[PDB]
RNA sequence: CUUGGAUCACGGGGCAGGGAGUUCACCCGAGCGGCGAGGUUAAGGGGGUCAACCCCGAAGCCGCAGGGAAACCGACAGGUCC
RNA sequence: GUGAUCGGGUAGGCGGGCGUGCCGAUGGGGCGGAAGCCGGGCCGUGAGGUCCGGUGGACCCGUCGGUAUUGCGGAUCCUGCC
């Protein structure tokens, strides 16, 4: 069980393109730190 | 400095006795730790290596403080349940 | 040579200048006594401060007896024989022929406080506070009698 | 206005077990860094890992008598003690090898506190 | 935390809570007019304080332009890049290509790189416009600047 | 002993103190039933100047020795008693006790019973 | 810290270890803070009616009638009307309803709080001083099955903590229950109640209904605790019963 | 009040009860506390033992880059000394 | 421990205490007589507190933490009484 942090991506990214990086970012982080 | 018990209780859930105890100190100034607990074992016959003091308090106005003691059984009962300010803040 | 001083007058109804003076030279209070050295430096301040004290050449003997009645150490104690045998090699009278002929100094007793408090002179000042010793008062320079008075008011 | 000092128990402890120290063990650097926490919380020291390693050699051990934050790098290992910390400066601190630890472990593991950098 | 109480309740039997002569604390004339009155322009009542501690206050200067044509065009430092680097890896910014890593800040939605801060890592930046700081660390840190 | 040498310094003081009462407090009913200390705050009271042959004020010296400051005459320190529980964690060499004015005589009877077998002087 | 786990009839079977929200530092300050906020949640704003006062229609007298420039009726009595030093007037400055009473608390230190009080119930000095009856309490801190979520009668209840021994502090309770000193007894709000134990739980199943009526024991979940459960009157330490469920769901909320 | 009050300067027959720096909005500071290159929710939504409690909600605001009327341009995370 | 080199004070600034009504907690008292009122004793620099006796006949207090229409000799002050 995890909390991973994707609200310091979402106020990085352009909107309309926020959701594509979110689940990117889950897969990434979800493979390296687990 | 002079001692006086006030009140002796004994704890088998958690294995101690707790002394609590009132020290005379006129024209001087508040007892030190080492001090008490060299009365305190001087007089009840206690293992030094047990026997934590918690707290030495005075009050305003007034030549007579109030402590805290506990004398416990074992080593394995003190440190599974006192913490390690406690047990460093005495000669431990 | 050594000058004794002894302080007179009060500071109210004085200028600013002389009050400074007197707290340079540490004369706080009336009957209060102080003893430095005839130097152009404060012999200027004398004559500054010269209607509100009286001053003049003090002896070994009125010295000593000073010090074995009114001198003081920090803590307000009382000197002792003990004392001063035991800090140097001298008796109190020793150390006062030497301090007014030279070779020491007051302070090099430790712990010394540097001014004396007297108490007021026995019979009275006989000479008015507004006047001068010269033409018949109290204030100004005296020579050898200060050490009368001294002793009147020790 | 009247000056209180902290409301934290544990800060006050802490403030007169370093003072009985140093009157214990003969030093002066406990009683400093006393008197350096219980300095006004709105001049509190803040220290960023940007200055550490700035400031710093491989193997110095380091006291902040406030808080330590993170913003920047950590080219080598050190050991800091300080107050608080944040996680990000705890994490950059445990990579590069280093070790955040607390001044009561500090004082254990150095009664004298000889060698160790005040920075503040 | 510190819960003080009010100075009334000390203040309480002082016959006039601080304000002087109980001439002292009265209408708009105790102020000297109410609000900016007197601060200049017509009365100089309080001009000196005007001119003290406020000036640029009285007249204009310069023109503004319209919102409907004003764009604000977001920046980025290379400081931020490289502090930044894991979360832009994790997310789309950062990917690969053959034997490279590229940095595309389209994405991201930014126009201008600046250039204040080192660069650690060799890197190809695609964006419009990069700054010649900027495109000296970039090809000092051993890469390539390709504009779009 | 340097404790009774203090008590008769207190006993001296306050034999000596005066009752500290408002300006004109003789003058008015309105003062005479209720006695009080207030500091005199006009610009032209003499009793604020501190003038002679007028009554004088409150000051920080009239204070009484440290060790013996609220001690009874008697030499004891006072500790009101609601119960007997009150009535025990009593040190009965250096305290006394002072039932309290509230307290019903079913329950004084026992506080007085438990003193008595305990050694505890009360001054009721 | 490892910790036996007890039966309905008083007897250990398993053991379990805490986990380190019971090890958090001790922080009175934050506590106060807290409660003092959650006070100020729950008061209703009070004020007068803001016409009260200002009824009376006045004229005044003026210079040269040997008597004061105070504003007066017009008839028989002429009684002096409006002003604020006037028997029936306005009052200078009364209670207003637009006052602002709530007071804001952060999340983040809302939670350490709650930590710390935690913290606090685990630890017998504290239940002791605060006043709870601990003489016969089988751990400190008590953890019990969780068998318990499924009793739904008082006497089962009564029995229950009579074999695990707060059954006194429930005593205790009762007896020093009081009718208040002051004007509060007109307004309800009578007979001020003590406080007894805690029962903290995963999911109710009849416990609430079993336990309400005993004076002074309160039950509450997890996942809606407050610091006012955990330390009333700003004097943190309450007697607490825990369950092995609600010890789990701390290990994965931790707060 | 006044430079100046025992005043031939004003207020003062007695007693009891009432009687005067309050609230909001913005701003400048401080004594504490939390998080910290990030901080914080508002309106509102869900649950509950239902005005207390718990969980969501970052829209927006301040800060991380400034200079310039504007178009525009766009910086030391450490070189030396006391 | 030091203070010959601290001890007057208006406007004004700062620190600590006494007292009044309500709330959350804790410890208590009361028809074997609460609150209030009258006269007295003791402690306290003091703001005040507590005890004794009498009257009275149903509620009251201490400690911690919060809140406030929170302390009168004056306003040719307001109401009532003399």
């Amino acid at each position: 069980a995890a909390a991973a942090a994707a609200a310091a991506a979402a106020a990085a990214a352009a909107a309309a393109a926020a959701a594509a990086a979110a689940a990117a970012a889950a897969a990434a982080a979800a493979a390296a730190a687990a | 400095m002079e001692i006086k018990v006030t009140e002796i209780r004994e704890n088998k859930l958690l294995g101690r006795k707790e002394i609590y105890f009132d020290v005379l100190h006129e024209g001087e100034p508040t007892p030190s730790r080492e001090a008490v607990k060299g009365k305190l074992v001087a007089m009840l016959d206690l293992d030094p290596n047990t026997t934590v003091i918690q707290y030495i308090r005075s009050y305003f106005g007034s030549n007579v403080s109030k402590g805290y003691a506990k004398a416990y059984e074992t080593r394995e009962r003190m440190l599974y349940i006192e913490p390690e300010y406690i047990l460093v803040r005495d000669g431990l | 040579a050594k000058l004794a001083l002894i302080r007179l007058r009060s500071g109210i109804r004085a200028r600013g200048e002389v009050r400074d003076t007197l707290a340079m030279l540490r004369l706080h209070r009336i009957n209060h006594l102080v003893i430095v050295d005839d130097t152009p430096s404060y012999r200027g301040m004398i004559q500054k401060v010269k209607d509100y004290i009286t001053w003049g050449e003090i002896d070994k003997e009125t010295l000593a007896k000073l010090l074995r009645k009114r001198g003081r150490l920090i803590g307000n104690k009382p000197i002792t024989d003990e004392y001063v045998k035991e800090k140097l090699g001298m008796t109190i009278e020793e150390f006062a022929e030497k301090v007014v002929n030279g070779e020491m100094k007051l302070r090099d007793l430790p712990n010394i406080k540097p001014v004396f408090r007297l108490h007021p002179p026995r019979g009275g000042l006989k000479g008015s506070k507004k006047r001068s010793f010269k033409e018949g008062g109290a204030l100004g320079y005296r020579g050898e009698k200060i050490n009368e008075l001294i002793e009147r008011m020790l | 206005v009247k000056r209180t000092g902290p409301t934290d128990i544990n800060l006050r402890r802490l403030i007169r077990t370093l003072r009985k120290k140093s009157n214990e063990e003969g030093v002066k650097i406990w009683k400093d860094i006393a008197w350096r926490l219980e300095r006004p919380r709105r001049q509190r020291a803040e220290v960023n890992i940007s200055k550490i390693n700035r400031y710093t050699k491989e193997g110095d051990v380091v006291i902040v008598p406030g808080s330590v934050l993170g913003a920047g790098r950590l080219e080598h290992k050190v050991v800091v003690a300080a107050w608080k910390f944040s996680e990000a400066a705890r994490r950059k601190i445990i990579e590069a090898g280093g070790e955040a630890i607390s001044i009561e472990e500090l004082m254990e593991r150095n009664p004298k506190g000889s060698g160790v950098i005040i920075m503040e | 935390m510190i819960r003080r109480r009010k100075k009334v309740r000390k203040l309480r039997g002082s016959h006039t809570h601080g304000w002087g002569c109980k001439k002292k604390h009265r209408g708009g004339g105790s102020k000297g007019g109410r609000g900016m009155a007197g601060t200049g322009k017509r009365k100089d009542q309080k001009w000196t304080w005007t001119i003290k501690y406020a000036p640029d206050r009285l007249g204009k200067r310069g023109f503004h332009r319209p919102k409907a044509v004003q764009y604000i065009p977001k920046v980025i430092n290379l400081n931020d890049i490289d502090e930044n680097f894991e979360l832009f890896k994790d997310a789309g910014i950062i990917y690969e290509e053959d034997g490279k890593l590229v940095f595309d800040a389209t994405a991201l939605g930014v126009d201008k790189i600046l250039g204040t801060g080192k660069l650690t890592r060799a890197l190809v930046v695609k964006a419009y416009y990069v700054t010649p700081k900027a495109e000296e660390k970039i090809k000092a840190a051993g890469g390539e600047v390709l504009l779009a | 002993n340097e404790k009774a040498r203090l008590l008769r310094i207190r006993a001296k003081l306050k034999r000596k103190k005066p009752r500290f009462l408002r300006q004109e407090w003789w003058r008015y009913p309105k003062f005479k039933n209720d006695p009080k200390w207030r500091r005199p705050k006009g610009i032209d009271s003499k009793m604020r100047l501190k003038k002679k042959g007028k009554p004088r004020s409150p000051s920080i010296g009239w204070s009484s020795p440290k060790a013996v400051r609220g001690l009874h005459p008697s030499g004891y320190e006072e500790v009101l008693v609601h119960n007997v529980k009150e009535l025990e964690a009593i040190d009965p060499t250096r305290q006394a006790a002072r039932i309290a004015g509230t307290v019903g005589a079913r329950k004084r009877e026992m506080i007085l019973a438990r003193a008595k077998e305990l050694g505890v002087k009360v001054l009721n | 810290m490892k910790v036996k786990v007890f039966n309905l009839e008083g007897e250990p079977v398993e053991e379990i270890e805490l986990p380190k929200v019971f090890s958090t530092p001790f922080r009175p300050d934050l506590i106060r803070r807290a409660v003092i906020a959650s006070w100020t949640h729950r008061i209703q704003p009070q004020g007068r009616d803001p016409q009260a006062g200002k009824r009376r229609v006045t004229e005044n007298i003026g210079k040269g009638h040997g008597m004061a420039r105070v504003e007066r009726i017009k008839t028989s009595p002429r009684f002096a009307a409006f002003v604020p030093f006037a028997v029936g007037g306005r009052r200078t400055h009364p209670p207003k309803v637009e006052k602002i009473i709530w007071e804001d608390i952060n999340k983040k230190e809302r939670r350490l709080a709650i930590m710390s009080a935690i913290a606090a119930t685990a630890n017998y000095d504290l239940v002791r001083a605060r006043g709870h009856v601990v003489d016969n309490v089988v751990q400190i801190p008590l953890v019990v099955t969780d068998d318990l979520q499924k009793v739904f009668k008082t006497a089962q209840t009564r029995e229950i903590f009579k074999k695990l021994g707060v059954w006194d502090d429930i005593e205790r309770a009762k007896k020093n229950t009081k009718i208040r000193a002051g004007k509060g007894k007109m307004r309800g709000r009578r007979y001020k109640k003590a406080k007894g134990p805690l029962i903290v739980v995963a999911k109710n199943e009849g416990i609430v209904q079993g336990a309400r009526n005993h004076p002074g024991v309160d039950v509450v979940t997890v996942d809606n605790l407050g610091v006012e459960y955990l330390a009333p009157g700003t004097h943190p330490g309450r007697l607490t019963i825990w369950t092995k469920g609600a010890i789990e769901r701390l290990r994965e909320i931790y707060g």
